[PDB]
RNA sequence: GGACCUGGCGGUGCUUCAUAUCCCUCUAGAGGAGCCUGUUCUGUAAUCGAUAAACCCCGAUCAACCUCACCACCUCUUGCUCAGCCUAUAUACCGCCAUCUUCAGCAAACCCUGAUGAAGGCUACAAAGUAAGCGCAAGUACCCACGUAAAGACGUUAGGUCAAGGUGUAGCCCAUGAGGUGGCAAGAAAUGGGCUACAUUUUCUACCCCAGAAAACUACGAUAGCCCUUAUGAAACUUAAGGGUCGAAGGUGGAUUUAGC
C-alpha cells in the first residue's frame, strides 16, 4: 500500500499580519478556510457547546461574504476608476437650474438578475 | 476472546477543552485580530471587540433571525463553555478542599456567608433585586437547583437584617442586580414656539391601524381641528368626540388649548383614539408633573397593545373553529 | 468617487401563501410558506453619463 | 424520468421495509428477508458500457512521458473486463456467505456454557 | 407529527451534519439556504427555470462525484456565472478531482449556457454537528 | 492587485488536498483538468443534440456544439470549398478526383486552396480527439499539382513552402528553379522558406553558406520583395549550426534590420544569445553581447511577432548564471515585469527553467535577508523549486551563518516534494550536525533530525530494504546527544550494526562523554564493544580510557579482557 | 422520458397549440368583431372548427414538471404542491421559508 | 451468534 | 426537455462519467428477478399464446 | 397448588380537578325553509380514494372538451422511453401526514438497595442516585418580555395515502399497455357543512351616521325557475356576470348540538 496523500498546512500560517489583504481576495469568491486568516465560528452551538469552527462549515460558504470589498480595496480600486468620470457642470448647482437649461427628463430602467438571459 | 458490539464510539462524547487547547484557541484569536485589523485599514492596537463584532457583521452578512447563529469572532473565553479546569494538578489532588462535595463553588460560598454571620454575633429593597438562578450558576460556574438557590437567598436575607458592616455589604451588593427600574414617569415632549411665537407641544399616537399626529397649544379657545376640519365635522359620531374630550376634561382644561391634529388609517373609532392617545401626550407638556402621572393611572398616555389577531388556516376565524361535524 | 448619494429603506414586502401539509386529505392541516423581499434604494444626483 | 429517480438511500430503505408497522412488533416476520446491498462498492469511477479510456479518470494521465488521449476498449477486451467484473461479484458474494462458527455451549440452542471473551477495557487503560 | 426534512432521533450513535439536524422552521432562523438567486424576489421571473437547473445540478453532482460529497451542494448565481461549491472528501486522487472539475465545468457551462465553476473545498471526513 | 505569494497559481484548486505540492503536480493536475475539458468537448461534439438549447441571451456562440462534418453531398466546386476548409485531406482529394473526372472545371484558386491544405499537412490528416523527413514519396499534393491545368504564383509558393515545412529541402530548391524558368515572382514567405532550405539541404563550410544565402536576399532584391521580420529571424536561426564563423555575419544581420526599418523581436535577440553563448569562455564576447542588448531593450513592451519570442527570456537568463552577474539578471527580470511582458516567459518548462537559474544566482550572490525575500515572493507563487535550489539555498545559509533557518527548509522542502530526497536530507543533517551551537539551537536541530528519521523509516522504499547513508546515521545520533536526547541516540547504536555502516570517531568520542556523566559502565562497554566489531584503532586507545574513567566490574574486566584478546 | 404518457400528452398539446397559434389567432380575429358580413364570419367558425382539436389552447392542462400531478401545482415554480414543499423544506428554494407572523 | 456472523496509515506532502 | 435529461445522463452513464444508482438499483433488481425465473416474455411469446 | 410482583379491572375509598370546559351560567349559531355544496343510497354501459372521534367545499388553492384514471366503439404492437401498466398488496415500504398533543414524557450509559428473586432507587434542618441525548422549556417570526404562530419527542390507532412521485413482492406484455371518437357524471330520496332569509336594531334611496320614503297577499324573502343578453372558449340548454320575468317556502325552528375568554 502506498503512503495516503497529506493534507499540506492551511496557507493561512504563512501570512503575515501586515500582508496586502485584496491580494488573497481580488474578486468575488466563496469562503476558503485555508485562505481566510480569521477564527470565525458559525453554527446555533449545542448545549454547552460552541459554534462549529470555519472548516467544513457550510454555513459560512453560504454567506455572499464581502472579503473582496474590504475598505482598503475599495479605496484603492475607486483610486483607479477616476480616470473613467467626467465631471458634472459647476453651473448646474441646483435642480431649478438644471430644469431652465435641461426642461426634458427622460426615465428608464435597467433591470440585473441573475440568470442566463 | 470473543466478540461483542462496543458501547459506542468515542468521538459520540462530550467534549471537554483542556486548558492548553485554550491557550492556544486565544492565540490564534490575537493573530486572527490583527489580521481583521488589517482587512478593515485599522489600527491593530485600538482594535476592540466592537469593532471586531462590526467587522465580522460586514464581511460575512448573515441576515439568519437568531444571533446566536451568526459569525462571530470572539475571545475564546467568550465562545468556550466556562468549564473550570481540571480541579486537580498532576499528582491527583483537588485544589480546592470542598472538591468532593461535587459543588466545590457553591458550598465554599455558603461556608463563607454561614461565617460571616458568626462573626457578627462575636462581635454583637425598590431599587435592586436578587439575582437570578442562571445569573448565581454563572457566577459559581456551576449547576444548581432551585432548592439550593433558596437556601443561598435565604442566608443573604439573614445577613442584611444583622448589623452588617461595610466589609459585609460590599458582597452582599454582589448578588444584588441593579433591577431595570426606569421610572414609569411619562417623558415630556419639549416646547417649541412657531413663527408668531406661540408655545405649543407636538406628539404622536397609534390605535390599531390609525396613526395620529397632534400639535397642542399652550393657549387656546378649544379648537380642535383635524385634517384641517373641525372635529364635529370631522367626527359626526358622538363617541368618538367623547374620546377627544376625556384627555382636556380629565385634567380640568376644556377651553383653554387649540389642537391641530393630523390621522390617517384605520376606522373613525381608532382615529378618535389615535388623536386621544396623541393629544393627551403633548398635553403632559402643559401640567404638572403629578397631573401627568394622574393621566397615566387613569390610561390617557398608554398605548392600546390590542390589534386585530390574524386567522389561522383550518379554522373559520382568529379563534372560532369550524363546526365540529355532526357524528 | 466623489458622487452625491443618499439612502433610505422602502418597506419590505411579504409574500404569503398555503399549501396542504399531507400528501392525501387532512385539509384542515396547511404548510405557510412566505418570500421576504427587503429593499435599499441608492439615490445618486448630478453625475454625468460616463 | 430523469427527475423522479432517488438516491440508493432513499431507494434501500423503502424496499427493505425495516421501519414499520410490521417492524414495530415484529408483526412482520422474515424467513425472506430483503438484504441490503451496496452497489457502488465494486464500481470505479469513468468505466462505463462503452469500454472509454478516459486519461487521468480510469486510465493513468501520462504514459511513456506523454499524454495519453481518449481512447476505446474495443469489443473483445470489453467483453472480459464486463465478464472480470461479474466473476469478481460472485467472489465477493461467495467470500461473504463463508463465516466461521462458534462453539455450542451446554445444548445446542442453549446461552449456558458460551464464552463472551474479556471484559471490555476500563476507562483508565485497565485490562481484563 | 411532522416528518419533513426531520432527521429522527436515534439511540445516540446517528451523526448528522449541521443542514441535517436543523428540521424546515429553522430555515431563515438557523440555517441559510442552498442556493441563492434572484428568481424567488418580488418582481423577478424565471423561478422555475432557476429551479429546475438547481436539481439538475444536484443530481448531476451528486453521481459526477459519487460517494465523494460530504454535504449538499451550494448554488451561487451572480449576472449569468453560476457557481457550485461543494464540500468533498479526501479519499480520491488529486488528479482525479482536477479531472472531474475540469470535465463538468465544461459540460455544465455547454449545456446550460452559462460560464460555470466549481470550488470544491475537501475535508479528512464528514463533519459532524450531532449524534442523533 | 499583485501576486498572493502565500497562494498556488490561481488555475489550480485553493485547498490544501489539492493543492500541487511539486513541480510533478504542478504539471499533472493541469493536465488532468485539461483531459477533462477535453472529454467534455468530446461528449459535447459526440451528442450535440443534448447540447443545443440555446437559453442565453445574449447568444454566446463559443458554448455551442462544434460540427466538424461536410453538410453538401453534392458534387461539385461549392461542395469542395466546404471540404477544404474543414480541412479535409482525403475528402477534398477524393472530392477533387471525381469531380476531375467528371469533366467540371474547377476553378484556379479553389485547386491552390487545395494545395494550401496538402502541402500544409502533407497528405496526412490533421489530429482530432477520437474516431526524419515527411514528404511522402508517394503525396496527392506533387499529383494534383502536376494534373494541375493552369499553374500561377501562388501554386509554386504553397508547393515549395510545404516542401520546406516537412523537411523536404532538396526538392523545393529544384522547384524554386522552375519558379525562375517560367518567369515567375516569389513571395517573402516563399523566400524565407527557401533561406531555411539553402542551409539544411547539404552540410557545407560557411563561406560557402553564406555566400548562397547572400545571393537569394539579392534575389530578392531583385524581384521587388521585401524582407519581413521571420526572413532576418530565420537567417539568425539557421546560423546556430556555425557559431564561432557566424558570429560577426550574425551581428551584420541584426544592423540591416535596424537600418532598413524592421524591429528586432525578442526572438531576434534570443537567436543572436543562443548564437553567442556557445560552450566555452563567455566573458570574451558573450559578456558585452547581453550588457547592450538589454540596454536596448531596458523599459520596452512586447508584442508577438515572431513564434521564438516566447524564449528570449529564458535563454537571457541562461547566461546570466553562466557569467554569475546578479545586476544584469535583476535587468532582466526588470524587463520581464515591465507592463506584459511577464506573457512571454513560456510554457511551464521555460517557466521552471527561468525561475530555477533565476533563484539560484541569488542564493549564491545576492546577500541572506535579500535572498529570503525572494525564497517567499516565488516559491511556491511563481514556480516549484527543484531539490538542487534547496540544496542552493542551504549553502547559501551556511554561509551567512543563519542556520535557525535549517528547521524551515526542512518543513518547506517537504512541502515542496522532496521529504525523500537522499541529496537533501543529507545535506540538512551534515550542516546542523557540522559544529556544536547554543544549547537552545541544538534543540531545534534535534527535532529536525528526529523528523528527518522518521522520513528514513517511513520512505516509499519501504517495498524494498530501508537504506541508512553512513552520513546520516552519524548525524542523526551526534544531534541527539548534543541536544540531550541520550536515551535515544542509544538506541539508534543497533542501527548501526543492523545495515553495517561505519560509526563515525566522533560519535564515539562523544557517547564517552555522556556515559561518564551518567556513571554507567555498560554503556561505555557497548561503545567499546562497537568500536571493536570495526576494528577502529581509537578503540585500543579508547578501552584505555574507558579503564581508567569507569569502574570496571569483574564482569566488565573480563568483557574488556575479551576485546583486548581480541586485540 | 417524460414523466408518464399525460405528461406526454400534454406536451403534444403544448407543441401543436404552439403551431397552430398565429393561424388560430388571425380566424378568431374575424369572429370577433360586428364589422364583417355574418356571410363571412359563418365561414371563419367553419374554418376554426376544423382544425385539429389538440390546437386548442384550452387544452392544455399546468401539470407538475417533476411528477405530472394535473392538481396542486404552483404557477410560479411549475412544481406540485408536494415536490415543492420538498425542496422548500429543505432549504434549496431560494428566499423561501416557514411563514410565521 | 453460533454460525458466525463475520462481516469481514502514513502520509506524505506530494506522494508517490 | 425530459428526454434531454434522461438522454444526456443515460449517455453519460455508459460513458462511465455519471453513476446513476437508481439505474443501478434497477438494474440489481432485474438480474436476481431472472436468477427467480421472473423474466420479461419475448413480445408475442406471453403466457396467453 | 403456595407466596409474592406487575398490569388490567372494581355497580372501589378518599382527595383535588377540567377554564371556552364535564354540568350550569354568557354570546352567536346548527337542528325547521329555500338554495349552494359534500356524502350516502338509488340510477347509469360508465372511475378511484377519504369515510367514529381523527370522513363528509376531504385528495380538488376546483371535472363543459382537456383534465381522466371510467364506459362503448374503432385502431396500434420493440410501442414518448435501453418499453409500458392509475394492475393487486398502505397488512412489505420510503415520502408526507392525522390522532392523543388544549400531552410531558422517551431512550441510553453508569451507580446503589433488595442475601445479586420478580423488582426498587424520594425526604432540602435531605435518607442513593448521577455525568449526557430527544421533547417540553429557552430562543426565534409577527406589533413587546404579552398574545398568536411555529414547535411538539417516544409511543398509540398494522390510522391515511402504491392514484403525488419512488419502490419491495406478485401479476399483464396482441394487452391489465398505447391512441382516437363520442358519452356518463342523474335524483325516489336521506344526511353533513355552508349561503340567504324569515324583517322594524328592518326594507329602498341619498349619504357614509342630524334625511326622506317603504312597512303584509304589489311588504320582507331565491345567489332558485323561466326568458334574453354579455364574458371566456374551437365548442356554453350547460360555466360565470347582467337584465327581464317570476314573488315560492319561510313568520326565528322539538330532542339534540357547534364555536368563542
Ligand atoms: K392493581
Ligand atoms: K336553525
Ligand atoms: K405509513
Ligand atoms: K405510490
Ligand atoms: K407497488
Ligand atoms: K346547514
Ligand atoms: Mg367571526
Ligand atoms: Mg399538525
Ligand atoms: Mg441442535
Ligand atoms: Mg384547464
Ligand atoms: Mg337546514
Ligand atoms: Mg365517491
Ligand atoms: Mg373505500
Ligand atoms: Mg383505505
Ligand atoms: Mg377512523
Ligand atoms: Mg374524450
Ligand atoms: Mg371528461
Ligand atoms: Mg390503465
Ligand atoms: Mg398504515
Ligand atoms: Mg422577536
Ligand atoms: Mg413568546
Ligand atoms: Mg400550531
Ligand atoms: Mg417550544
Ligand atoms: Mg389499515
Ligand atoms: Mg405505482
Ligand atoms: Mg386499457
Ligand atoms: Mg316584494
Ligand atoms: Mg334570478
Ligand atoms: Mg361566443
Amino acid at each position: 500500500r502506498p503512503p495516503r496523500r497529506k493534507a499540506l498546512p492551511p496557507r493561512t500560517e504563512k501570512m503575515a499580519v501586515d500582508q496586502d489583504w485584496p491580494s488573497v481576495y481580488p474578486v468575488a469568491a466563496p469562503f476558503k478556510p485555508s485562505a481566510v486568516p480569521l477564527p470565525v465560528r458559525m453554527g446555533y452551538p449545542v448545549k454547552k457547546g460552541v459554534p462549529m469552527a470555519k472548516e467544513g462549515n457550510l454555513e459560512l460558504l453560504k454567506i455572499p461574504n464581502f472579503l473582496h470589498l474590504t475598505p482598503v480595496a475599495i479605496k484603492k480600486h475607486c483610486e483607479a476608476l477616476k480616470d473613467f468620470c467626467t465631471e458634472w457642470p459647476a453651473a448646474l448647482d441646483s435642480d431649478e437650474k438644471c430644469e431652465k437649461h435641461f426642461p426634458i427628463e427622460i426615465d428608464s430602467t435597467d433591470y440585473v438578475s441573475s440568470g442566463p438571459s | 476472546a470473543f466478540v461483542i458490539p462496543k458501547k459506542n464510539v468515542p468521538t459520540s462524547k462530550r467534549e471537554t477543552y483542556t486548558e492548553d487547547f485554550i491557550k492556544k484557541q486565544i492565540e490564534e484569536f490575537n493573530i486572527g485580530k490583527r489580521h481583521l485589523a488589517n482587512m478593515m485599514g485599522e489600527d491593530p492596537e485600538t482594535f476592540t471587540q466592537e469593532d471586531i463584532d462590526r467587522a465580522i457583521a460586514y464581511l460575512f452578512p448573515s441576515g439568519l433571525f437568531e444571533k446566536r447563529a451568526r459569525p462571530v469572532m470572539k475571545h475564546p473565553e467568550q465562545i468556550f463553555p466556562r468549564q473550570r479546569a481540571i480541579q486537580w494538578g498532576e499528582d491527583g489532588r483537588p485544589f480546592h478542599y470542598l472538591f468532593y462535595t461535587g459543588k466545590q463553588s457553591y458550598y465554599s460560598l455558603m461556608h463563607d456567608v454561614y461565617g460571616m454571620l458568626l462573626n457578627l454575633e462575636k462581635h454583637q429593597v425598590i431599587g435592586s433585586r436578587w439575582l437570578i438562578k442562571e445569573e448565581l450558576e454563572e457566577m459559581l460556574v456551576e449547576k444548581l437547583s432551585d432548592l439550593d438557590y433558596m437556601q443561598f437567598i435565604r442566608l443573604l436575607e439573614k445577613l442584611l437584617t444583622s448589623q452588617c458592616g461595610a466589609a459585609e455589604e460590599e458582597f452582599v451588593q454582589r448578588f444584588r442586580r441593579s433591577v431595570t427600574l426606569e421610572s414609569k414617569k411619562q417623558l415630556i415632549e419639549p416646547v417649541q414656539y412657531d413663527e408668531q411665537g406661540m408655545a405649543f407641544s407636538k406628539s404622536e399616537g397609534k390605535r390599531k391601524t390609525a396613526k395620529a399626529e397632534a400639535i397642542v397649544y399652550k393657549h387656546g379657545s378649544g379648537r380642535i381641528k383635524v385634517n384641517g376640519i373641525d372635529y364635529q365635522l370631522y367626527f359626526p359620531i358622538t363617541q368618538d368626540r367623547e374620546q377627544l374630550m376625556f384627555p382636556f376634561h380629565f385634567v380640568d382644561r376644556l377651553g383653554k388649548h387649540d389642537v391641530t391634529c393630523t390621522v390617517s388609517g384605520g376606522g373613525r373609532s381608532a382615529q378618535a383614539g389615535a388623536i386621544r392617545l396623541a393629544m393627551a401626550k403633548a398635553l403632559c407638556s402643559f401640567v404638572t408633573e403629578d397631573e401627568v402621572e394622574w393621566m397615566r393611572q387613569a390610561g390617557l398616555l398608554t398605548t392600546d397593545p390590542r390589534v386585530r389577531e390574524r386567522k389561522k388556516p383550518g379554522q373559520e376565524g382568529a379563534r372560532r373553529k369550524f363546526t365540529w361535524k355532526k357524528r | 468617487l466623489g458622487i452625491s448619494i443618499k439612502v433610505h429603506e422602502p418597506p419590505r414586502k411579504i409574500e404569503r401563501f398555503t399549501l396542504l401539509q399531507s400528501v392525501h386529505i387532512y385539509k384542515k392541516h396547511r404548510v405557510q410558506y412566505e418570500m421576504r423581499t427587503l429593499y435599499r434604494c441608492l439615490e445618486l444626483e448630478h453625475l454625468t453619463g460616463s | 424520468s430523469f427527475f423522479t429517480k432517488l438516491t440508493a438511500d432513499e431507494l434501500w430503505k423503502g424496499a427493505l421495509a425495516e421501519t414499520g408497522a410490521g417492524a414495530k412488533k415484529g408483526r412482520g416476520k422474515r424467513t425472506k428477508k430483503k438484504k441490503r446491498k451496496d452497489l457502488n462498492r465494486g464500481q470505479i469511477i469513468g468505466e462505463g458500457r462503452y469500454g472509454f479510456l478516459w486519461p487521468g479518470l480510469n486510465v493513468p494521465l501520462m504514459k511513456n512521458g506523454a499524454v495519453q488521449t481518449i481512447a476505446q476498449r474495443s469489443k473483445e477486451e470489453q467483453e472480459k473486463v464486463e465478464a472480470d467484473m461479474i466473476q469478481q461479484r460472485e467472489e465477493w458474494d461467495r467470500k461473504k456467505k463463508m463465516k466461521v462458527k462458534r462453539e455450542r455451549g451446554w445444548s445446542g440452542n442453549s446461552w449456558g456454557g458460551i464464552s463472551l471473551g474479556p471484559p471490555d477495557p476500563g476507562p483508565c487503560g485497565e485490562t481484563y | 407529527k411532522n416528518r419533513a426534512a426531520r432527521v429522527r432521533v436515534s439511540k445516540g450513535d446517528k451523526p448528522v451534519t449541521y443542514e441535517e439536524a436543523h428540521a424546515p422552521h429553522y430555515i431563515a432562523h438557523r440555517k441559510g439556504w442552498l442556493s441563492l438567486h434572484t428568481g424567488n424576489l418580488d418582481g423577478e421571473d424565471h423561478a422555475a427555470e432557476r429551479t429546475v437547473e438547481d436539481v439538475f445540478l444536484r443530481k448531476f453532482m451528486w453521481g459526477t462525484f459519487p460517494g465523494c460529497l460530504a454535504d449538499q451542494l451550494v448554488l451561487k448565481r451572480r449576472g449569468n456565472q453560476l457557481e457550485i461549491c461543494a464540500v468533498v472528501l479526501r479519499q480520491l486522487s488529486p488528479h482525479k478531482y482536477y479531472f472531474l472539475v475540469g470535465y463538468s465545468e465544461t459540460l455544465l457551462s455547454y449545456f446550460y449556457k452559462c460560464p460555470v465553476r466549481l470550488h470544491l473545498q475537501t475535508v479528512p471526513s464528514k463533519v459532524v454537528y450531532k449524534y442523533l | 492587485v499583485n501576486r498572493d505569494t502565500t497562494a498556488v497559481p490561481y488555475v489550480f484548486q485553493d485547498d490544501p488536498y489539492l493543492m500541487p505540492a511539486s513541480s510533478l503536480e504542478s504539471r499533472s493536475f493541469l493536465l488532468a483538468k485539461k483531459s477533462g475539458e477535453n472529454v467534455a468537448k468530446f461528449i459535447i461534439n459526440s451528442y450535440p443534440k443534448y447540447f443545443q438549447k440555446d437559453i442565453a441571451e445574449p447568444h454566446i456562440p463559443c458554448l455551442m456544439p462544434e460540427y466538424f462534418e461536410p453538410q453538401i453531398k453534392d458534387i461539385s466546386e461549392a461542395a469542395l470549398k466546404e471540404r477544404i476548409e474543414l480541412r479535409k485531406v482525403k475528402a477534398s482529394v477524393d472530392m477533387f478526383d471525381q469531380l476531375l473526372q467528371a469533366g467540371t472545371t474547377v476553378s484556379l484558386e479553389t485547386t491552390n486552396s487545395l494545395l494550401d491544405l496538402l502541402c500544409y499537412y502533407g497528405d496526412q490528416e490533421p489530429s482530432t480527439d477520437y474516431h526524419g523527413v515527411t514528404w511522402r514519396a508517394k503525396n496527392n499534393a506533387e499529383r494534383i499539382f502536376s494534373l494541375m491545368p493552369e499553374k500561377n504564383e501562388h501554386s509554386y509558393c504553397t508547393m515549395i513552402r510545404g516542401m520546406v515545412k516537412h523537411r523536404a529541402y532538396e526538392q523545393a530548391l529544384n522547384l524554386y528553379t522552375e519558379l525562375l524558368n517560367n518567369r515567375l515572382h516569389a513571395d517573402v514567405y516563399t523566400f524565407n522558406a527557401l533561406i531555411e532550405a539553402t542551409v539544411c539541404a547539404i552540410n557545407e563550410k560557411f563561406e560557402e553558406k553564406w555566400s548562397k544565402i547572400l545571393e537569394l536576399l539579392r534575389h530578392m532584391v531583385a524581384q521587388k520583395v521585401k524582407p519581413n521580420l521571420q526572413t532576418f529571424n530565420t537567417i539568425l536561426k539557421c546560423l546556430r549550426r556555425f557559431h564561432v564563423f557566424a558570429r560577426s555575419p550574425a551581428l551584420q544581420v541584426l544592423r540591416e534590420m535596424k537600418a532598413i526599418g524592421i524591429e528586432p523581436s525578442l526572438a531576434t535577440y534570443h537567436h543572436i544569445i543562443r548564437l553567442f553563448d556557445q560552450p566555452g569562455d563567455p566573458l570574451k564576447r558573450s559578456s558585452f553581447i547581453i550588457y547592450d542588448i538589454m540596454n536596448e531593450l531596458m523599459g520596452k513592451r512586447f508584442s508577438p511577432k515572431d513564434p521564438d519570442d516566447d524564449k528570449f527570456f529564458q535563454s537571457a537568463m541562461s547566461i546570466c548564471s553562466s557569467l554569475r552577474d546578479l545586476e544584469l539578471a535583476y535587468q532582466v527580470h526588470g524587463l520581464l515585469k515591465t507592463g506584459d511582458n511577464w506573457k512571454f516567459i513560456g510554457p511551464d518548462q521555460h517557466r521552471n527553467f527561468y525561475y530555477s537559474k533565476f533563484f539560484d544566482l541569488i542564493c549564491l550572490m545576492e546577500q541572506i535577508d535579500v535572498t529570503l525575500k525572494w525564497y517567499e515572493d516565488l516559491i511556491p507563487s511563481a514556480y516549484f523549486p527543484h531539490s538542487q535550489t534547496m540544496i542552493h539555498l542551504l549553502q547559501a545559509l551556511d554561509v551567512a551563518n543563519r542556520l535557525e533557518v535549517i528547521p524551515k527548509i526542512w518543513k518547506d522542502s517537504k512541502e515542496y516534494g522532496h521529504t525523500f530526497r537522499s541529496d537533501l536530507r543529507e545535506e540538512i543533517l551534515m550542516l546542523m550536525a557540522r559544529d556544536k551551537h547554543p544549547p537552545e539551537l541544538q534543540v531545534a536541530f534535534a527535532d529536525c533530525a528526529a523528523d528527518i528519521k522518521s522520513a528514513y523509516e517511513s520512505q516509499p522504499i519501504r517495498q524494498t530494504a530501508q537504506d541508512w547513508p553512513a552520513t546520516s546515521l552519524n548525524c542523526i545520533a551526534i544531534l541527539f546527544l548534543r541536544a540531550g536526547r541520550t536515551q535515544e541516540a542509544w538506541k539508534m547504536l543497533g542501527l548501526f550494526r543492523k545495515h553495517n555502516k561505519i560509526p563515525r570517531s566522533e560519535l564515539l568520542n562523544e557517547l564517552m562523554d555522556s556515559a561518564k556523566v551518567s556513571n554507567s559502565p555498560s554503556q561505555a562497554i557497548e561503545v567499546v564493544e562497537l568500536a571493536s566489531a570495526f576494528s577502529l584503532p581509537i578503540c585500543e586507545g579508547l578501552t584505555q580510557r574507558v579503564m581508567s574513567d569507569f569502574a570496571i566490574n569483574q564482569e566488565q574486566k573480563e568483557a574488556l579482557s575479551n576485546l583486548t584478546a581480541l586485540t | 422520458h417524460y414523466v408518464d404518457w399525460r405528461m406526454w400528452r400534454d406536451v403534444k398539446r403544448r407543441k401543436m397549440a404552439y403551431e397552430y397559434a398565429d393561424e388560430r389567432l388571425r380566424i378568431n380575429s374575424l369572429r370577433k368583431n360586428t364589422i364583417l358580413p355574418k356571410i363571412l364570419q359563418d365561414v371563419a367558425d367553419e374554418e376554426i372548427a376544423a382544425l385539429p382539436r389538440d390546437s386548442c389552447p384550452v387544452r392544455i392542462r399546468n401539470r407538475c414538471v417533476m411528477t405530472s400531478r394535473p392538481r396542486g401545482v404552483k404557477r410560479r415554480w411549475r412544481l406540485s404542491r408536494i415536490v415543492f414543499r420538498h425542496l422548500a423544506d429543505h432549504g434549496q428554494l431560494s428566499g423561501i421559508q416557514r411563514a410565521t407572523w | 451468534y453460533l454460525s458466525g456472523e463475520e462481516v469481514e496509515e502514513y502520509e506524505c506532502y506530494a506522494p508517490d | 426537455n425530459h428526454h434531454t435529461y434522461a438522454e444526456l445522463m443515460q449517455t453519460l452513464r455508459f460513458l462511465g462519467l455519471y453513476r446513476d444508482e437508481h439505474q443501478d438499483f434497477m438494474d440489481e433488481q432485474k438480474r436476481l428477478k431472472k436468477l427467480r425465473g421472473k423474466e420479461k416474455p419475448k413480445k408475442g411469446e406471453g403466457k396467453r399464446a
